[PDB]
RNA sequence: GUACCCAUAUCCGCAGCAGGUCUCCAAGGUGAACAGCCUCUGGCAUGUUGGAACAAUGUAGGUAAGGGAAGUCGGCAAGC
RNA sequence: AGGCGGCCGCCCCCUCGCCCGUCACGCACCGCACGUUCGUGGGGAACCUGGCGCUAAACCAUUCGUAGACGACCUGCUUCUGGGUCGGGGUUUCGUACGUAGCAGAGCAGCUCCCUCGCUGCGAUCUAUUGAAAGUCAGCCCUCGACACAAGGGUUUGUC
């Protein structure tokens, strides 16, 4: 889903500086990646094999 | 191979969403036949004139949202169909709909 | 989520952000409240009790 | 001479064709009204097909923040 | 874009595995071509025997929506942390349901213990019950609450 963030902006030389800025912010659920396989590649003169 | 009878609260308002005004009440009875075929298992479904009145009591486009039904299964004789069992869906009225669930009726 | 294959500063990357407020209002419609306890403390008792 | 149709199916148009053809009877409500809308007496199965989904384009209908004719040969169409 | 080659220790054996000399034969098919080759050539269907083993997967059907003109794409299916239908909550949308009571209510009409807001009847609305009622996933979330369902079918597919 998507949410807001009321974010303080530490970027000098702007009207944005030292003010609260609300931005469109997404959320991506990322479960931990379980490792299974190993794949190796040989560099060929047509690409990778 | 049983003669069982169960009650249900089919929700036509959430089984129909996006059907036009001149088809909203006829598609409800195809949905009731499909629900009876899914629940009891036989393709032969006979709904009653009381259930016809209960569906068509408020026009074609103002379909009543939820209907208490009673599905009975019976056998067939006298040069019967290849489907020996048929679901006779009958209508039973009830004032409220809250806290009502599926009841196996003797 | 792929790592960026080019490294740039541009005063656009590696800025220490300061998170202040992240809204969790009702996205199923128009949101009116932040948390369940705040909604109950604003509305008070109902027919549920 | 005396049946029957007298018509979006008995007439004419090559046809059960959104075409054309002369008449009498006409109720209740709202309403000035034989206007428009809903009913009764009386008819009908939606007009030579049904089932599933609601893609583009189309044919009819309705909207849209701010500007209000700046588009276009022309306020054409639509709307007040 | 790999499969033959090299070393070590044995094995059934061979000292004619090759050039020089002697001997005698094997088709000498009597003039004739496509003959001798890397071939135990490439792949396809079967026949009988030895050993080692293998015991499935797609497509339809059904469901699903993250997809769809039709095809196509991503998905679920077990009897226990499986799915489905109702129900229950959470969220939301509109705005306070029917009934009840009122010494609220513009007022009006009737009755008599002649009534120190007297009662009754009609009466747009209003108040309390009432942030009430109603819908809420069909393309929202959780539910181990109640029911039934579950290995149930059809078509096809092998590499000397
Ligand atoms: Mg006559
Ligand atoms: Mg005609
Ligand atoms: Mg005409
Ligand atoms: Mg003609
Ligand atoms: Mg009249
Ligand atoms: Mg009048
Ligand atoms: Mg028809
Ligand atoms: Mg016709
Ligand atoms: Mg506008
Ligand atoms: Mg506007
Ligand atoms: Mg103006
Ligand atoms: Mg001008
Ligand atoms: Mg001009
Ligand atoms: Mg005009
Ligand atoms: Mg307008
Ligand atoms: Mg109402």
């Amino acid at each position: 889903g998507m949410t807001h963030i009321v974010r303080e902006v530490d970027r000098p030389g702007s009207k944005v500086n030292k003010k609260e800025v609300v931005e469109a912010v997404t959320i991506v659920e990322t479960p931990p990646m379980v490792v299974v396989g190993i794949v190796g590649y040989v560099e060929t003169p047509r690409g990778l094999r | 191979n049983e003669v069982v009878t169960r009650e249900y609260t089919i929700n036509i308002h959430k089984r129909i969403h996006g059907v036009g005004f001149k088809k909203r009440a006829p598609r409800a009875l195809k949905e009731i036949r499909k629900f009876a075929m899914k629940e009891m298992g036989t393709p032969d479904v006979r709904i009653d004139t009381r259930l016809n009145k209960a569906v068509w009591a408020k026009g074609i486009r103002n379909v009543p949202y939820r209907i208490r039904v009673r599905l009975s299964r019976k056998r067939n004789e006298d040069e019967d169909s290849p489907n020996k069992l048929y679901t006779l869906v009958t209508y039973v009225p009830v004032t409220t709909f809250k806290n009502l669930q599926t009841v196996n009726v003797d | 989520l792929r790592k960026s294959l080019l490294v740039q500063t541009k005063r656009r990357a590696l800025e220490k952000i300061d998170l202040k407020f992240i809204d969790t209002t009702s996205k199923f419609g128009h949101g009116r409240f932040q948390t369940m306890e705040e909604k109950k403390a604003f509305m008070g008792p109902l027919k549920k009790d």
